[PDB]
């Protein structure tokens, strides 16, 4: 015997705005605000300005002062955080069940009635080249920038750091636009956990009912393609090759997800040879030198990239690329077993369960929910559209990569590393 | 008709002018003596004022100094007294004494 | 200007430093009484008799 | 399945009041640190190490 479990509510309200909660008992409670105002929205005028917002979650409101945000939240113990994603940013706040009230008054200022003093957004103009310091530190981060930079030649080509000829020049005013124009009704989820459905809605009623920006999740992103190269000297390089894939939701986009698992992601035995990971398989049978390959799979609004990812020696680079790419061919040409998709769609099953079993990856996926699908979609389902995914379907995401005109991003000494043209 | 209030007032123009910043060309808010929370105000103002401030201060030391006045004509009228400054301090004051409550409890 | 020093952390930070700030003065006056050679509190004490008639 | 977290890949930044700064999703390492010889960019102008509103009793 334990509790029998709550069910979730779900609510959209007349003018657009989404409501979830779920009483999950739990000692502790979580809200998130979500907000389709991701770096996406950003313009070629105001680059970083959704950074320095992020950036920005506890300068000074009417109704809350600065120093009132820190010391109110920090004497009860909970926490403030704002996660920007290429679509969404997302503020979320924690603290005991008893003092969901203050939090949420907090939460409220941060997010609707923001000041942007002068001198306090002077003040933190330098955090953004610590921040932009503190992520570009992983080789990755800047790889991904550049991925997409090169991907796509409109919005989801912007990155989630500022660029730094930006630094400084983000203006006071530039904030007050991108939150009037961004953090509207329609462009907005509620999401509760630990909370009860009338408190949420009846905060979403009196405080959030905000309308006068911008309406079009897809303000649209135009595919493109191309490369960007970056000489670093640099220990081993760093290459992503991708190919358009499948917009979140779709049919298409949980075959590109099986297409991963196939593939390979990250791994599963700490310190493990990977037996299940086909790509990991391929390159290391003419690979005999450190090395990490992964199958690389993101998904947005109106748009996807999948394809695959390479750490490898300068010299190993073109061969670890050329072995993965292949790999990916024999998918495409028919090469694909039936207990090969099993076994896929039980790491996909088993991580997606994993993902939410938590309330901060719960949180999170009933927000991300909300804003791409104006939906919550049960665990239950969302494994049956899984196993609708067919072998022909996972082939033919596969041929999908292969013959779609491409988009890759490297770092390192570039020496020995490929060109698209040579792949 | 407010007739004591502006006497009241009258008073005020009266003590103005005994002052004499006005002669030498300042405003009200340049005579204040810079404590901790005026240095923050003046910290705080945008560049225009700022500029405006550090030039009336100069002029102002430099007739100090050939202990000089402005001509009349050029002197600070009582009525045309920008209180530029005040918003800033109260708004540093009102932050201040928020810290000194949150330090009692 | 004294009013900010007034409320319950500084009752608190007050009853915290007053064993101290009371065995400090017990510290001054044994030093000032040793020091000058207090008679008038000294002759009380069971063993400093050096004013031995 | 719509979050860019649950299809592990594509970047997420984080920031926060009282705790560190995370990023990213997947994205190769892990499975880079045990083919060894990777010693990775550490402390040269740098945040903490691992995130701490982990403890316990």
């Amino acid at each position: 015997v334990p509790p029998h479990p709550q069910d979730l509510e779900f609510t959209r309200l007349p003018n657009g705005l989404v409501i979830a909660s779920l009483e999950n008992y739990a000692p502790a409670s979580r809200i998130g605000l979500f907000i389709k105002a991701g770096s996406r929205y950003e313009n070629s005028n105001n680059l970083g300005t959704s950074h320095l917002l992020r950036l920005a979650s506890s300068l000074t409101t009417k109704g809350a002062s600065s120093f009132k945000i820190t010391r109110g939240i920090e004497a009860v113990g909970g926490k403030l955080s704002v996660t920007s994603t290429r679509e969404n940013m997302a503020y979320t706040v924690e603290c005991l069940r008893d003092d969901v009230d203050i939090l949420m008054e907090f939460l409220l200022n941060v997010t609707t009635a923001p000041e942007f003093r002068r001198w306090e957004v002077a003040a933190l103009q330098p955090q953004l080249r610590i921040d932009k310091a503190v992520a570009l530190q992983n080789p990755q981060a800047h790889v991904i920038e550049n991925l997409h930079a090169a991907a796509y030649r409109n919005a989801l080509a912007n990155s989630l750091y500022c660029p730094d000829y930006r630094i400084g020049k983000v203006t006071p005013v530039e904030l007050h636009d991108y939150v009037q124009n961004h953090f509207t009704s329609a462009r907005m989820a509620l999401i509760g956990l630990g909370v009860s459905h009338p408190v949420l809605k009846q905060v979403a009623e009196q405080f959030l009912n905000i309308r006068g920006g911008l309406g079009l999740s897809g303000a649209k992103a135009k595919y493109h393609g191309g490369e960007i190269r970056e000489q670093n000297g640099d220990s081993l390089v760093h290459a992503a090759l991708v190919a358009e894939s499948a917009a979140i939701g779709s049919a298409e986009a949980n075959a590109f997800s099986v297409l991963q698992h196939v593939l390979g992601a990250g791994p599963h035995v700490k310190r493990g040879s990977n037996a299940t990971s086909s790509l990991y398989q391929a390159v290391a049978k003419g690979v005999h030198q450190p090395f990490d390959v992964s199958a690389f799979n993101a998904s947005y609004s109106d748009s996807g990239l999948f394809g695959f990812y390479t750490i490898s020696q300068a010299a190993s680079a073109g061969d670890v690329i050329k072995a993965a790419y292949n790999q990916v061919k024999t998918i495409a040409q028919g090469n694909l077993s039936n207990p090969d998709v099993q076994a896929a769609k039980n790491k996909l099953k088993a991580g997606y369960l994993m993902s939410v079993e938590s309330s901060e990856g719960f949180l999170d996926e009933v927000g991300s929910q909300a804003l791409a699908a104006g939906s919550y979609t049960p665990p239950s389902t969302v494994l049956q559209q899984i196993d609708a995914v067919a072998d022909a379907d996972v082939i033919n995401a596969a041929k999908k990569f292969v013959s779609g005109r491409k988009s890759m991003a490297a770092s390192g000494n570039l020496g020995h590393t490929p060109f698209i043209d040579e792949l | 008709v407010s007739a004591s209030s502006r006497w009241l007032e009258k008073i005020r123009k009266w003590y103005y002018n005994a002052a004499g910043f006005n002669k030498l060309g300042l405003m009200r808010d340049d005579t204040i003596h810079e404590n901790d929370d005026v240095k923050e105000a003046i910290r705080r103002l945008p560049e225009n004022l700022y500029d405006d401030r550090v030039f009336r201060i100069k002029r102002a030391l430099d007739l100090s100094m050939r202990q000089q006045i402005l001509p009349k004509e050029q002197w600070t009228k009582y009525e045309e007294d920008k209180s530029y400054l005040e918003p800033y301090l109260k708004e540093v004051i009102r932050e201040r004494k928020e810290r000194e409550e949150w330090a009692k409890k | 200007m004294l009013t900010r020093f007034l409320g319950p952390r500084y009752r608190q930070l007050a009853r915290n430093w007053v064993p101290t700030a009371g065995l400090w003065g017990a510290v001054g006056a044994v030093g000032l009484v040793w020091a000058t050679d207090w008679r008038l509190i000294l002759d009380w004490v069971p063993y400093i008799n050096g004013k031995f008639k | 399945m719509l979050s860019v977290a649950a299809r592990s890949g594509p970047f997420a930044p984080v920031l926060s009041a009282t705790s560190r700064g995370v990023a990213g999703a997947l994205r190769p390492l892990v499975q880079a640190a045990v083919p060894a010889t990777s010693e990775s960019p550490v402390l040269d102008l740098k945040r903490s190490v691992l995130c701490r509103e982990s403890l316990r009793g």
